[PDB]
């Protein structure tokens, strides 16, 4: 069972925060 | 013992004939050519 590191393509810890109008 | 005879006839310096080679112990580096691939992997597991 593999577990992805935070340095994986698409598995960052910095989630995209959305603006209030969206 | 070479220097033991430099003094006897000198009573009465770099060796340019021994040209050393460049072997290097490999650095533990993944990508670079010339280094062993120990340590953290290319894949992130």
């Amino acid at each position: 069972k593999r577990v992805p590191n935070p340095n994986f393509l698409g598995n960052c810890n910095i989630k995209d925060f959305k603006p209030p109008y969206i | 013992r070479d220097t033991r005879r430099k003094r006897r006839q000198g009573r009465s310096l770099p060796d340019i004939a021994d040209i050393p080679r460049t072997f290097r112990t490999p650095v533990p580096s993944t990508l670079m050519p010339g280094g062993v691939d120990v340590g953290p992997s290319v894949e992130s597991y």
